[PDB]
C-alpha cells in the first residue's frame, strides 16, 4: 500500500 | 511490479544477468510493493555508475500491526558476488531510528551483508532478516 511506521513517542 | 524480460534488460550491463535476475524475481514474485528500479548510484568516493535497485515497501509487524517500511536495495554489477547496500528511505512523515543495524543516513548494517558469500547469502535471505530485524526495532518512526 502506502509507506507506514509505527508513530514516534511524544 | 515489472516483467521478467524487462529486468533482463534493466540489468543488460551487468556481469552476471540470469543470477541477478533470478534472485531478483525470487523477492518481488513474493514482495510485491518492491519495484525494480535503473537510478544513477553515487559510491561513498564519489563516483557513479548506473545501477538496478529494488524500492519500495516490506512489511514489518510490531506490536500486532504491520507497517509498510521504506527500503532501497542496490545491487552492484557483480551482483550475487558482492552484497546490496541497503538503506531504510524515511517519507517526509517520518524519521530514521539509530541503532546497531542503521545509521543516521538510514544505511544498513548486518551480519548477513558483512558474511555475504554467494550462493548461501540472497536476496530473499537478506529480506527476511531485514522484517525480523526492524519487527524487533522498527528503523523509522512516523510523526507522534
Ligand atoms: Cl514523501
Ligand atoms: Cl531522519
Ligand atoms: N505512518
Ligand atoms: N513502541
Ligand atoms: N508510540
Ligand atoms: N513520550
Ligand atoms: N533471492
Ligand atoms: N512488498
Ligand atoms: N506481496
Ligand atoms: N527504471
Ligand atoms: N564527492
Ligand atoms: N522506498
Ligand atoms: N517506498
Ligand atoms: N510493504
Ligand atoms: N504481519
Ligand atoms: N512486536
Ligand atoms: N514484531
Ligand atoms: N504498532
Ligand atoms: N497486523
Ligand atoms: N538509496
Ligand atoms: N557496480
Ligand atoms: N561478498
Ligand atoms: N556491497
Ligand atoms: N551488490
Ligand atoms: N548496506
Ligand atoms: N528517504
Ligand atoms: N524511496
Ligand atoms: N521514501
Ligand atoms: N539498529
Ligand atoms: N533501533
Ligand atoms: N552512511
Ligand atoms: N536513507
Ligand atoms: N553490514
Ligand atoms: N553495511
Ligand atoms: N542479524
Ligand atoms: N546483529
Ligand atoms: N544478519
Ligand atoms: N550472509
Ligand atoms: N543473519
Ligand atoms: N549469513
Ligand atoms: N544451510
Ligand atoms: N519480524
Ligand atoms: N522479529
Ligand atoms: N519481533
Ligand atoms: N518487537
Ligand atoms: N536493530
Ligand atoms: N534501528
Ligand atoms: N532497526
Ligand atoms: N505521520
Ligand atoms: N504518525
Ligand atoms: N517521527
Ligand atoms: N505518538
Amino acid at each position: 500500500t502506502s509507506p507506514s511506521a509505527p508513530p514516534l513517542p511524544p | 511490479a515489472v516483467s521478467e524480460s524487462q529486468l533482463k534488460k534493466m540489468v543488460s550491463k551487468y556481469k552476471y544477468r540470469d543470477l541477478t535476475v533470478r534472485e531478483t524475481v525470487n523477492v518481488i514474485t513474493l514482495y510485491k510493493d518492491l519495484k525494480p528500479v535503473l537510478d544513477s548510484y553515487v559510491f561513498n568516493d564519489g563516483s557513479s555508475r548506473e545501477l538496478m535497485n529494488l524500492t519500495g515497501t516490506i512489511p514489518v509487524p510490531y506490536r500486532g500491526n504491520t507497517y509498510n517500511i521504506p527500503i532501497c536495495l542496490w545491487l552492484l554489477d557483480t551482483y550475487p558476488y558482492n552484497p546490496p547496500i541497503c538503506f531504510v528511505k524515511p517519507t517526509s512523515s517520518m524519521t530514521i531510528k539509530t541503532g546497531k543495524h542503521v545509521d543516521a543516513n538510514g544505511k544498513i548494517y548486518l551480519p548477513y551483508l558483512h558474511e555475504w558469500k554467494h550462493p548461501q547469502s540472497d536476496l530473499l535471505g537478506l529480506i527476511q532478516v531485514m522484517i525480523v530485524v526492524f519487527g524487533d526495532e522498527p528503523p523509522v518512526f512516523s510523526r507522534p
